């Protein structure tokens, strides 16, 4: 009848195709203006000054940079932790030079994940589902929320934030291992425990279940077309599966129950990831890594050497290389 | 504003808007030329504000003449050059001879050119020296170095310009004298792989005489 | 219905008079109890006071709102000559003549008595026809007509018209309250009202109303 | 600049309040239910 | 030691380059997606059995049914995601087929850096960097970085090359 | 100076606003938007105490 | 020269992923 | 309850003993608080106020007479809410929008509690005013600020100048100018140049740094604050020692202020994921599919295929 009730009878209908809902509609513009401010920075950038030292930096594809190279450089040290839209800016050649479109791709693409996992709530409550793949999508939210908001947050500049490229990846990851020592910490191997055993465990169900698939077509065709969609009927042996695993290990690391089986699934690499996700976080607010420098001392006093103490040596041959026209003083980078 | 209105401000109030990077606004003092005394002073906060910065762009379009060129600013409001002293004589019938040593006499800025070309360049008045009489106090200053002797190349390797002056407003009891101000002074070059441009500053300028 | 009945909400909640006043018991709206004085015993002396208060309520709603909104506009971004309604009316005699919204390229009024004159004619037709009942709309009922005037049509069913009524006099009784405020606050301190909100709420303890407490002295 | 600032907290502020008055409007029963 | 492996592969050899590397992650982190992907869904679109809320405890493993809705779980991925997966045979095969990929395509680039033929430095943004000096690209601050690496942690990693650096030699930076 | 520009950074004001003109599209879009929300109540579900939930 | 080769190319894969999203086989019933 | 907790608060700060100010000249003391400052217009700006760098949100409050003003009017509002709650029942557009069960009262508090947490983690990261820095400790930008301050006052008394020292690319050395046209210390304290701390505002002036007060005006305690706080930076590590990671053994060091923010950033993300949770958890219940779908009635075989 009413304007109203017509615009939220279509708006949370189940028909349409892709869903939309009520978190959609800042899900669709927001995601779709960071797209589109994307793909053209990703092409016709002018350099940035990522430093503040008046040093431009390419990172176009027309300049001179492949895929590989390319990327969207961050916003200056200058700029600090200020909101700079571009009203601010004085012209357009202006607000690209001071790192502008940084600026509002991650301020737009943290809003429109955060609202896509309200969506993947909001689906799952119209259907009449239960409600908790959001909660397992809160894993690489807070992932993409660490290094693009928290870290910049902590040090205090949007400088160092990562690099929205490819090749920028890494340059922000190996700096951050001079600074930091990220893997002499505990969080960190937690989570490579995570990523580690995610990839095991899915290679290892995808194998025992396609190991006991019901013979029900020939050996010409192809051996998907045994499971006609929707049925009722069980294709893989679980038992003859569960069986096999018992044999091949342990009877009393057994996980008999398929629930009790995907909930391990569902369980490990979230919790893999989200100790990570705490572990930026922490190493944001400069709480470092690890620290073996000197352990091993001798009886009379001198300083023998580990693999500590040559991970020492790699990291002061980053950190005397890291951003290197800008530090004077001897340290807080 | 002026100075003791700029100086009523606190710095929570300045701070974020823009005032700070601006030479106080000097009230009526037109042609008071015959009111000026003799005196080996000094310049409490000689400031000076640019207004446009062009730049004498080489290309040809037209013919063998080149002009100079409107251009936009980069950075942020990063120019104003403030707190500048030295000795500052006036003489008998308005002979200025100001002397400039101390204060923040450099600031580093680029600037593009319609084209997609930017340029870098100092806004430097070190150590100026400016003998005339109240139309064009003429003289030289310094562009030291465009960068440092321990700059890093990107791969681990490695003059004088003109300036006129002018005065317009004079206070009488006070000593703050306005005036207008032209430069023009080259670009930097990356020691000698790119040739140089040559740029022209226009402003106004403050000073308080002590 | 809440709103009126015999169980409607009495202007003293436990405390008023344990009873309604005997000559009135709800079937209109708006109806609390409040006739102390007891003015309208007779029928038809009530019902000249309810054709009156109307009258006066959606008089006064036009004079809040014609109050309030210059003195938003002028502080706001825009020019008006005095915007306070003291001086709105002193506009004619100042520099050209009335501009309105401060702009003398639309009406820039002048002639004082030809405004007048065309309010007179005017003002008579209008309130010839509440009266008896002219054009677009005959005379039927002298409060709440309803008719081509009317164009949204909300009035069709009785229950939300009945509660729509005891709305409109609600906000009625509200304006004419607000705007003996503004009358007594126009004679006390002088100002604009919205400029006595802004030294009310710069200091609420001592710009009160009390600092004006000895302004009238003998 | 300014005119692209209107328009900025236009677009903003309608779907904002596009979303408050989306789920004042009776969420949780429109779902399949019992 | 496997630490110090893996900062000997970033400062000398340059191992992030190397697309079988690229490979390689995709199929580790994508395996370790698909994982959580199937198990936040599966005991999610869940059949109903038991009686309390407690849904580990209404499952018998001895069963000619199902125990989580395949067409409800489509609907849902297709609504959300778009493309979504209709078939539980292919599905556990393609988990079965991504992180071995990711593996094989990581070990052809193992053999391909033993026999030094590296993903080190390119042709034209070297040459164009040499001649243009403000070009400074991530990549030519990766190789600068490198550098720093491999003349830094050498002298103590390797001592039967017998080499001591004069501290002039190593690159220092300007006093960071 | 020499450009123009709103100077807005490290100001505080509330919710970003300079002119008043830029205060009135606020207020302009919100009671539009409850307006429609409050002509749209018509058709929902008001009750005394049927209410929604456990 | 080559600059059109990469836009093409990352072009080409949107261009794929929209064809998989809309014009997909129906996944049909029983 | 809370509103007398906070006039617990506003009665020790107005009348009994009095609260350590960290602004009050020459050096930190205890005062008492006469004029707290209560004014609708500026107490109800910090809550509006935009999040990021300069402007700050509710952590950028400078004034004991504002927090305590701001307390009268939570002491003042939350009285006024209770006696509102007591008497008054909720209203149908509010009886209709929330799901009214036992969990879902937990899920909203959970949300709440988390933005709590992260409020109070960007509070004692970043505030000097309620978490002075003689107590607690420096801050991330006032380590930066301090060792900038101390090579300066080093370098001002040997001969070199502290304006013309030009620096390796041109920039200032030790002195250069903000975005915004103030002046103000250079090297990477230009991403921290929005500090504002009790020993470095009286050096400070109307466009900044006034260079005739550090040419002048220097405080022995300002050199001693400063000397202290570049050798007692922030700079952590998990096994307690302190500086940089490529640091010896020397100090045993971690500053509180990393504790508090990285312990409350966790524990208040945890609150969040707490409540992603509930709140789905607590509308599935009330719905009727909490414990999944049911086999005969299923809600997705009523509906048209997609196609
Ligand atoms: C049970 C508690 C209760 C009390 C104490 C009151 C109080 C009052 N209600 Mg009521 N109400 C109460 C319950 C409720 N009321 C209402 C809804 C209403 C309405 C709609 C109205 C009232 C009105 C009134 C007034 C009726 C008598 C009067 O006209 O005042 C006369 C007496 C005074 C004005 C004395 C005030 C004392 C004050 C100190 C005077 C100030 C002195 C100055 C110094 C004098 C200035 C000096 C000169 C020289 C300038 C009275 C003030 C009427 C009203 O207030 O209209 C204005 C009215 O219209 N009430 C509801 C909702 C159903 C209630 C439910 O509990
Ligand atoms: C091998 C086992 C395998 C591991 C299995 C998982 C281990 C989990 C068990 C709990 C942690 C281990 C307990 C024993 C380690 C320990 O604690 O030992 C540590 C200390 C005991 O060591 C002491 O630690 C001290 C730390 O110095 C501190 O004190 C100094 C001067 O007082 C300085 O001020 C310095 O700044 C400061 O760091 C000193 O170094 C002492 O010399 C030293 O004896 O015990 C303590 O503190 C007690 C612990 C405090 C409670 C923990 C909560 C703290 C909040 C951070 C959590 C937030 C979330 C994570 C983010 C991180
Ligand atoms: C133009 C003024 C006016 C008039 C004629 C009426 C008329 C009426 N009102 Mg009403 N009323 C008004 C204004 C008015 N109202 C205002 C401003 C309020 C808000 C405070 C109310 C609140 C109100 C309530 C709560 C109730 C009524 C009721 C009534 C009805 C019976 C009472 C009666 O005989 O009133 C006769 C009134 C007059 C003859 C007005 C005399 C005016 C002179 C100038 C004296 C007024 C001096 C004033 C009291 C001084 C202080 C002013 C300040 C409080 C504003 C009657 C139809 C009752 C009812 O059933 O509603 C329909 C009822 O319960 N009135
Ligand atoms: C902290 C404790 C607390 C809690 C849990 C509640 C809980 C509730 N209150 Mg409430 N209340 C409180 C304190 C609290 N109140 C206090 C202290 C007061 C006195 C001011 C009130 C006054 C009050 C009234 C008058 C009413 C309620 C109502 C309600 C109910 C529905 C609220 C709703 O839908 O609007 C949730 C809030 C909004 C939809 C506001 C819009 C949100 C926008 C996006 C933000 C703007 C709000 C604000 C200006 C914040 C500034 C922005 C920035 C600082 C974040 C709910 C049970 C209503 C009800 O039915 O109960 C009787 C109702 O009518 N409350
Ligand atoms: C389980 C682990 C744990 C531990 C050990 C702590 C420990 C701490 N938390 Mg905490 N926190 C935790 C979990 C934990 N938290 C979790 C899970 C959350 C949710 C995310 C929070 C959220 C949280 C917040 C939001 C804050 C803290 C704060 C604090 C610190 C001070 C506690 C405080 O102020 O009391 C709080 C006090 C009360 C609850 C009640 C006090 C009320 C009385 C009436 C006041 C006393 C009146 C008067 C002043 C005294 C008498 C004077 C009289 C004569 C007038 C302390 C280090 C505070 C802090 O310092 O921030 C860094 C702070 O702001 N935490
Ligand atoms: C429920 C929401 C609960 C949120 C909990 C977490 C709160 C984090 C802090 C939020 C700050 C809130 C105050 C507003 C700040 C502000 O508007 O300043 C204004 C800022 C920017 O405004 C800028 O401020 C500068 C002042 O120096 C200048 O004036 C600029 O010109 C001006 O543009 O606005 C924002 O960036 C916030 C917009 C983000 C909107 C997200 C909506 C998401 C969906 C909302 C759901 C309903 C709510
Ligand atoms: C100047 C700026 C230029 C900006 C240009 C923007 C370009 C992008 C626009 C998107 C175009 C592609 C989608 C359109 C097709 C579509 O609507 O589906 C067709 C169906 C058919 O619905 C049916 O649609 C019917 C209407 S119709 O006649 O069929 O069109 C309707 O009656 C019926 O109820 C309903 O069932 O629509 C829907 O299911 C919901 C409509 C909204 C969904 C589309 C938005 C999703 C975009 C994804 C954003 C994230 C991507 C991030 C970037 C990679
Ligand atoms: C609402 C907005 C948010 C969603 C927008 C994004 C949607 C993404 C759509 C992915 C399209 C990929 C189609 C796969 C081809 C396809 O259509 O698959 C179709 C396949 C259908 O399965 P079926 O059950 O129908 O197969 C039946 C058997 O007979 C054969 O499998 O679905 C999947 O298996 C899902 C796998 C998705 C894997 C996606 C990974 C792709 C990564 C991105 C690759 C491009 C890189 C981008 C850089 C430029
Ligand atoms: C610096 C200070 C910052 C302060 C920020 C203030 C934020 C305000 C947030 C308000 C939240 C309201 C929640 C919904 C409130 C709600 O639930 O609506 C519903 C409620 C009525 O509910 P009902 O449907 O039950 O009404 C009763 C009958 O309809 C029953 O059938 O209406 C109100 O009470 C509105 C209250 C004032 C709301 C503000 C006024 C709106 C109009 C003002 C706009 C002016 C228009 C000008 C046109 C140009
Ligand atoms: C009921 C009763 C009962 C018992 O028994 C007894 C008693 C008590 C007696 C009674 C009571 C009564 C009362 C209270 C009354 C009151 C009334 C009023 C006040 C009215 C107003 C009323 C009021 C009103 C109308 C008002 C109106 C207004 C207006 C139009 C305005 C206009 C205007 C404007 C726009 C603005 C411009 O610029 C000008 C002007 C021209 C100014
Ligand atoms: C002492 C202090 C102060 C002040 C404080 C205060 C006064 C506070 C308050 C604050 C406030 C006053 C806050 C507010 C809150 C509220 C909120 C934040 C809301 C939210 C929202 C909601 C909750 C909703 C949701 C949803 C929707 C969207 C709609 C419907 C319903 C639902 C649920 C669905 C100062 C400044 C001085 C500073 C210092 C400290
Ligand atoms: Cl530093
Ligand atoms: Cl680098
Ligand atoms: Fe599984």
């Amino acid at each position: 009848s009413s304007l109203w009730a017509r615009f939220c009878e279509w708006i949370t209908s189940t028909e349409n195709r892709l869903y939309i809902g009520w978190f959609g509609v800042i899900m669709i513009p927001c995601l779709l203006t960071a797209t589109s401010v994307f793909i053209i920075a990703f092409i016709a950038a002018p350099p940035v000054d990522i430093d503040g030292i008046r040093e431009p930096v390419s990172g176009s594809l027309l300049y001179g940079n492949n895929i590989i190279t390319g990327a969207v450089i961050p916003t200056s040290n200058a700029i600090g932790l200020h909101f700079y839209p571009i009203w601010e800016a004085a012209s357009l050649d202006e607000w690209l030079y001071n790192g502008g479109p940084y600026q509002l791709i991650v301020c737009h693409f943290l809003l429109g994940v955060y609202c896509y996992m309200g969506r993947e709530w909001e689906l799952s409550f119209r259907l009449g589902m239960r409600p908790w793949i959001a909660v397992a999508y809160s894993a690489p939210v807070a992932a993409a929320s660490a290094v693009f908001l928290v870290y910049p947050i902590g040090q205090g500049s949007f400088s160092d934030g990562m690099p929205l490229g490819i090749s920028g990846t890494f340059n922000f990851m190996i700096v951050f291992q001079a600074e930091h020592n990220i893997l002499m910490h505990p969080f960190h191997m937690l989570g490579v425990a995570g990523v580690f055993g995610g990839s095991l465990f899915s290679a290892m169900h995808g194998s025992l279940v396609t190991s006991s698939l019901i013979r029900e077509t020939t050996e010409n065709e192809s051996a998907n077309e045994g499971y006609r969609f929707g049925q009722e009927e069980e294709t893989y042996n679980i038992v003859a599966a569960h069986g096999y695993f018992g044999r091949l290990i342990f009877q009393y690391a057994s996980f008999n129950n398929s629930r009790s089986l995907h909930f391990f699934l569902a369980a490990w690499p979230v919790i893999g990831i989200w100790f990570t996700a705490l572990g930026l976080s922490t190493m944001a607010f400069n709480l470092n890594g690890f620290n073996f420098n000197q352990s091993v001392v001798d009886s009379q006093g001198r300083v023998l050497n580990t693999w500590a103490d040559i991970i020492n040596r790699a990291n002061l041959g980053m950190e005397v290389m890291h951003e290197r026209n800008a530090h004077n003083f001897p340290l807080d980078l | 504003l002026t100075f003791d209105e700029i100086q009523g401000l606190t710095y929570l109030q300045v701070k974020g808007s823009g005032i700070a990077n601006t030479c106080p606004v000097l009230e009526s003092g037109t042609t008071n030329l015959k009111e000026l005394k003799a005196g080996s002073y000094k310049l409490e906060n000689f400031c000076i504000e640019p207004t446009s910065f062009t730049v004498k762009e080489e290309s040809q379009f037209k013919g063998g003449e080149t002009e100079f060129v409107k251009t936009k600013l980069m950075t942020r409001l990063t120019y104003t050059l403030d707190a500048m002293s030295g000795s500052f004589k006036v003489g008998s019938d308005g002979s200025a001879e100001l002397k400039e040593d101390d204060g923040i006499d450099y600031a580093a800025t680029t600037v593009q050119l319609p084209g997609g070309e930017r340029v870098a360049f100092l806004f430097t008045i070190k150590q100026f020296d400016g003998k005339g009489t109240l139309d064009n106090i003429k003289g030289d200053f310094l562009v030291p170095s465009y960068r440092g002797s321990s700059f890093l190349d990107p791969k681990g390797r490695g003059l004088k310009g003109s300036a006129v002056f002018s005065v317009a407003k004079v206070d009488p009891v006070t000593g703050e004298i306005a005036g207008v101000f032209e430069s023009i002074q080259p670009s930097d070059t990356d020691l000698g792989a790119k040739p140089p441009k040559d740029i022209k500053v226009t402003g106004l300028w403050y000073a308080q005489l002590k | 219905i809440e709103f009126y009945g015999p169980n409607r909400a009495k202007w003293l909640g436990p405390y008023s008079e344990n009873a309604t006043p005997a000559y009135l018991t709800g079937e209109f709206p708006g109806d609390y109890g409040w006739d102390t004085a007891g003015l309208s015993a007779d029928p038809e002396t009530f019902k000249r006071y309810r054709e009156l208060e109307l009258i006066h309520a959606r008089w006064a709603m036009l004079g809040a709102l014609g109050c309030i909104t210059p003195e938003l506009l002028a502080k706001s971004g825009t020019q008006f000559g005095e915007a306070v309604w003291f001086k709105a009316g002193a506009q004619i005699f100042s520099e050209g003549g009335l501009d309105y919204l401060g702009n003398p390229s639309l009406v820039h009024a002048q002639n004082i008595v030809a405004t007048l004159a065309v309010q007179v004619i005017l003002m008579g037709l209008v309130e010839g026809y509440r009266v008896n009942g002219g054009p677009a709309g005959e005379g039927l009922d002298p409060l709440y007509p309803g008719e081509s005037f009317d164009p949204l049509g909300l009035a069709d069913d009785p229950d939300t018209f009945a509660e729509l009524k005891v709305k409109e006099i609600k906000n009625g009784r509200l304006a004419m309250f607000s705007m003996f405020g503004f009358f007594v606050q126009a004679i006390v301190t002088g100002k604009g009202p919205i400029q006595n909100l802004d030294d009310h709420l710069s200091n609420p303890t001592v710009n009160n109303a009390f600092a004006f407490a000895t302004k009238f002295t003998p | 600049m300014l005119t692209l600032k209107i328009f900025v907290y236009t677009v903003v502020t309608f779907f904002v309040c596009l979303f408050i008055f989306g789920f004042l409007s009776n969420d949780p029963a429109r779902n399949p239910g019992k | 030691a496997i630490f110090r492996f893996i900062l000997f592969f970033q400062g000398f050899h340059n191992w992030t380059l190397n697309p079988f590397h690229m490979m390689g992650v995709a199929g580790v982190l994508g395996a370790a997606l698909l994982c959580a992907i199937h198990g936040a869904t599966v005991e999610n679109t869940l059949f109903e059995d038991g009686d309390g809320a407690n849904t580990f405890r209404a499952f018998n493993p001895t069963q000619a049914e199902e125990t989580y809705s395949m067409v409800t779980a489509n609907r849902f991925w297709s609504q959300i995601f778009g493309v979504a997966f209709s078939n539980k045979r292919w599905l556990h095969f393609f988990m079965l087929l991504v992180p071995v990929t990711g593996l094989w395509m990581s070990a052809i680039g193992v053999v391909g850096l033993a026999l030094n033929l590296r993903a080190y430095d390119f042709v034209s943004q070297e040459i164009r960097a040499a001649e243009d000096p403000e070009f400074e690209t991530f990549y030519t601050k990766n190789i600068l970085l490198n550098e720093g690496i491999r003349a830094w942690m050498a002298a103590q990693d390797q001592p039967h090359e017998r080499l001591v650096f004069p501290e002039e030699v190593l690159p220092r930076g300007n006093a960071l | 100076l020499v450009d123009e520009r709103m100077n807005g950074d490290g100001t505080g004001r509330p919710f970003g606003v300079n002119d008043p003109v830029l205060g009135w599209v606020l207020l302009g879009v919100f009671g539009t938007m409850w307006a429609i929300w409050f002509i749209g109540q018509k058709d929902l579900g008001d009750f005394e105490d049927a209410d929604d939930g456990l | 020269m080559e600059a059109l080769v990469y836009t093409f190319l990352l072009v080409g894969t949107l261009g794929i992923i929209f064809f998989s999203i809309f014009f997909r086989d129906p996944p049909r019933m029983i | 309850m809370l509103g007398l907790g906070a006039w617990l608060l506003v009665w020790k700060a107005m009348y009994f003993g009095g609260v350590y100010d960290t602004w009050a000249p020459g050096g930190g003391d205890v005062r008492v608080i006469t004029n707290p400052t209560t004014n609708a217009a500026v107490i109800f700006g910090y809550l509006v106020k935009s999040p990021f760098g300069g402007d700050g949100w509710i952590c950028s409050v400078d004034n004991m007479e504002d927090i305590i003003g701001g307390h009268i009017w939570i002491g003042t509002l939350e009285i006024l809410g209770g006696i509102w709650h007591i008497y008054t029942t909720p209203w149908p557009w509010a009886r209709r929008a929330f799901v009214w069960s036992g969990e879902a009262y937990l899920s909203y508090s959970l949300g709440a509690i988390g933005v709590m947490g992260f409020i109070a983690c960007c509070m004692s990261w970043f505030n000097n005013t309620a978490y002075p820095s003689e107590f607690y400790g420096p801050t991330g930008p006032e380590a930066s600020q301090s060792q900038a301050f101390t090579f300066l006052v080093r370098d001002q008394r040997l001969g070199a100048n502290v304006a013309s020292a030009q620096g390796p690319t041109g920039l200032g050395k030790y002195l250069m100018r903000s975005p915004t046209g103030e002046i103000i210390f250079g090297g990477e304290t230009m991403r921290f140049w929005d500090f504002r701390g009790p020993w470095l505002e009286p050096l400070r002036g109307p466009n900044g740094l006034d260079l005739n007060k550090l040419k002048n005006d220097i405080q022995p305690w300002q050199e001693r604050r400063a000397a202290e706080y570049m050798t007692h930076a922030p700079l952590g590590s998990l096994n307690s020692v302190g500086g940089v990671a490529t640091e010896i053994n020397a100090v045993n060091f971690v500053s509180p202020r990393s504790w508090l923010a990285c312990s409350h950033f966790c524990l208040g993300f945890f609150f969040f994921i707490g409540h992603l949770w509930h709140a789905g958890r607590a509308r599935a219940a009330a719905a009727g599919f909490e414990k999944g779908i049911d086999r005969f009635d299923e809600p997705v075989l009523s509906m048209r295929p997609l196609d």
